[PDB]
């Protein structure tokens, strides 16, 4: 009956397929770990990459305004040399003016002399017509040439939105640059450290050789079985145990009296 | 030897208290049913807040497209006073012009003597009530401008109101989604899948007797909670530790 | 307290930002420089109109000086009210640059009462008087009028001491001893003209004749008979309508 446990033992046995099974399990649960930082990671860089369409569009609008407000700059800068132009336009349209009226005045005062010469009379009202006609057509473009200031106006304030605009767009875009900064030093921090649990993971185990093996992703179910498998193998070890050299002995050792002893 | 077995039966038969999983299972379904209706209650008394502040929001949009209204009115009489005024302004200048070509041409004329000083009378009177009318342009430009730049502010407090409105809108719409999650909870507490009908199975399998033994375990689970993790590695090891017995009741049977 | 529901305080959106710069206030000195253009043709035309046989033309100057002075005092309170409304627009959009975002936090911070973003009302329901200070008094229109008085008695002499600003309106006008004959030509001067450094009196013939050809020229006068530049030469009415109301009187009798 010795014979028969030793041998049992030898295929002793219950603590190496225990070991078997707890180092399995532990690089198991090391696989768990980095792949679920690797699933953290990728969430952190998916909103990385979010984040940088967010900064692109930002980028987008910012250059849309200022090649914009440039345009506007000299949009606004030829108008104001037009609108110079069109203002000594009128000054000297105005002397037009004074000199129309001048005539004007000087015929009708002629004529009412001569009553105090009926061609001379009936020639000035074509010179009527025409300085009404231009005094009228003047103060037209006089009411234009005054709106174009308020066009100035207009244009002024939609140049100064459209820095407003840039520098709302510049303030989100250096939160978003602090936002990104902040989650690349995350990652970066994560990644530090999951390199390191990869390395030991491989170490204990290869990656290739603990991927084959299908047990739960389940964090809760891999501690439990964790618990479970170390309360076994330390019962194990207190119902009999000794050195590790000595079991290592043993594994040939054992299997060799009961060869023997059987023969 | 065999007296090992036949006592460690007992202990291998122990395992049927293991029951403690359906406890488990209705403690965890009582804690979820709790969650959710402190979830809904939670969810409809931000929605009732909310409701209940935009409707006087949406009565303060009311009266305040009201008041845009009613400034933008003011605004275009404003204008047209002032335009008003610009006209008579015109009006006397002309007749200023008028006055003088007539002072003129009676002038070459003359070249009685009265009927230039009767116009010099007139010209004079005039140009003081022009005077005294600028005042009436002066005051509208100040009333003007005052009257523009204080209805500003307040379409400006209107579109930052607006604003506050679309943010509402975003809010609600994660209260239509906090409502979704409402009727998920809904579909978790379903308990269709076993669970009503488990419990009143299990509670009920022996009205006589076995009501006591799920009692007791019921009180044990309040003085001492063990969760899941108990019930699926300790009523397993409790018969897995030894794992040498070959549940062999009938080899214990023949001993006596 | 709450009062009206809206927040006595919000900050201000981009979006109305643009509007508050689309404001400006209306360009009222269009009218008044031309307002001010056509009571000085009007008063010098009405100066030139008045006949020398008429008596008890003070009362017509002062008045029409008083309404210069009233116009002149109304357009500077023009140019004070919008440089104020400027500084206070410059005002309000700096506060606005420091106000906080839009959210339910704010609205309901600035609902319950917090002196965070002042409205713009209080910045001109209570703002200072403009109290426009130095009054203008170098316009040329200013020095033109109230001429007018103590000239009758004689035209063509001018006292020495008239270029003193003492007096509050125009100079010290009164009699003196200057003759009215260009010093050049030996006429009188039709088209006269006055230096803005010795402040003579010549023709403009006479002047264009003493002067052209050589680039500096003296002055006939004392105190000033040293080469010159004719940088230092202006143009004023005052002589033109000395001459004119001079000639008025002649052609009187």
């Amino acid at each position: 009956k010795s014979l028969k446990a030793e041998y049992e033992d030898a295929k002793l046995n219950q603590t190496s397929d225990l070991n078997e099974r707890k180092m399995l399990l532990q690089a198991k649960s090391l696989w768990i770990d980095v792949a679920h930082n690797t699933d953290a990671c990728k969430n952190l860089e998916n909103e990385i990459s979010g984040i940088q369409q967010k900064v692109d569009e930002v980028t987008e609008k910012i250059r849309n305004r200022q090649e914009k407000i440039e345009r506007y700059t000299s949009d606004g800068t030829t108008i104001e040399a037009q609108i110079d132009a069109k203002v000594i336009y009128v000054n000297e349209k105005d002397s037009e003016h004074q000199n129309a009226r001048e005539l004007l005045r000087d015929v009708k005062s002629r004529f009412e002399k001569e009553k105090s010469i009926e061609q001379i009379a009936q020639e000035a009202q074509p010179i009527k017509e025409q300085y009404d006609s231009t005094k009228l057509a003047l103060v037209e473009a006089q009411d234009e040439l005054q709106q174009l200031k308020e066009d100035i106006n207009s244009r002024q304030s939609k140049i100064q939105k459209y820095k407003d605009d840039t520098i709302y767009y510049e303030d989100k875009k250096k939160v978003y640059l602090e936002n990104i900064k902040k989650i690349e030093v995350n990652v970066a921090a994560l990644k530090e450290g999951i390199q390191r649990q990869i390395q030991n993971a491989c170490a204990f185990c290869s990656k290739e050789r603990i991927e084959n093996v299908d047990l739960p992703d389940t964090q809760e179910e891999i501690k439990r079985e964790l618990d479970k498998v170390s309360r076994m193998i330390q019962k194990a070890e207190k119902s009999l145990g000794l050195s590790q050299e000595e079991v290592i002995a043993l594994f040939e050792k054992c299997r060799n009296k009961y060869k023997e002893g059987q023969k | 030897d065999k007296l090992r077995k036949s006592v460690e039966s007992l202990r291998d038969f122990q395992n049927k208290k293991g029951q403690l999983l359906p406890y488990v299972k209705v403690k965890d379904h009582k804690e979820k049913l709790n969650i959710y209706k402190e979830e809904y209650e939670r969810a409809k008394a931000n929605l009732r807040a909310i409701l209940k502040d935009k409707k006087p929001f949406a009565n303060t949009k009311k009266t305040l497209e009201n008041q845009v209204e009613e400034l933008t009115e003011k605004c275009s009489l404003k204008t047209d006073e002032f335009l008003k005024a610009k006209e008579k302004i015109n009006e006397i200048f002309e007749k200023l012009n008028t006055i003088r070509d007539e002072v003129i041409k009676k002038k070459n004329q003359n070249e009685i003597d009265d009927q230039i000083q009767q116009l010099l009378l007139k010209q004079r009177h005039l140009l003081s009530k022009m005077a005294s009318s600028m005042k009436s342009l002066k005051n509208c430009q100040k009333e003007l401008i005052s009257t523009q730049i204080l209805q500003f502010e307040a379409q400006n407090m209107d579109v930052s109101m607006n604003d506050v409105i679309g943010f509402f809108n975003e809010r609600e719409a994660d209260l239509k989604s906090q409502y979704e999650d409402k009727k998920k909870f809904v579909k978790e507490m379903r308990d269709t899948p076993e669970f009503q009908s488990w419990m009143r199975e299990i509670r009920s399998y022996d009205q006589d007797t076995k009501e006591k033994l799920n009692k007791v375990a019921e009180k044990y689970e309040e003085e001492g909670n063990f969760n899941l993790s108990f019930v699926q590695d300790v009523l397993d090891k409790l018969e897995s530790e030894i794992a040498m017995v070959n549940h062999d009741e009938s080899a214990v049977t023949i001993l006596d | 307290l709450n009062d009206n529901p809206i927040p006595k305080s919000v900050p201000l959106h981009p979006k109305s930002g643009k509007y508050f710069h689309n404001l400006h206030a209306r360009d009222l000195s269009n009218i008044y420089q031309q307002c001010y253009k056509q009571i000085d043709e009007t008063i010098n035309q009405l100066v030139d109109s008045t006949s020398p046989s008429t008596i008890g033309i003070e009362e017509q100057v002062a008045d029409i000086t008083s309404t210069y002075k009233l116009l002149s005092t109304y357009e500077s309170e023009s140019n004070s009210f919008d440089e104020h409304i400027k500084d206070l627009k410059k005002n309000f959009k700096q506060s606005s640059d420091a106000c906080p975002q839009i959210d339910l936090s704010t609205w309901d911070k600035y609902r319950t009462g917090e002196l965070t973003a002042p409205k713009l009302s209080e910045l001109y329901l209570n703002m200072p008087t403009p109290e426009p200070a130095t009054m203008v008094n170098n316009t040329d229109t200013l020095k033109i009028l109230k001429v007018l008085p103590y000239i009758w008695n004689d035209p063509t002499c001018v006292i020495p001491d008239l270029q003193n600003p003492a007096d509050e309106d125009d100079l010290q006008i009164e009699g003196g001893k200057i003759e009215l004959t260009c010093p050049i030509t030996c006429k009188p001067y039709e088209a006269p003209l006055i230096s803005r450094k010795c402040n003579h009196v010549f023709d403009r013939d006479g002047i264009q004749n003493y002067l052209q050809g050589y680039t500096t020229r003296d002055c006939p006068q004392a105190a000033c008979s040293q080469v010159v530049s004719m940088r230092d030469f202006v143009r004023d009415p005052i002589m033109e309508l000395r001459c004119k109301i001079a000639k008025m009187k002649e052609s009187q009798e």
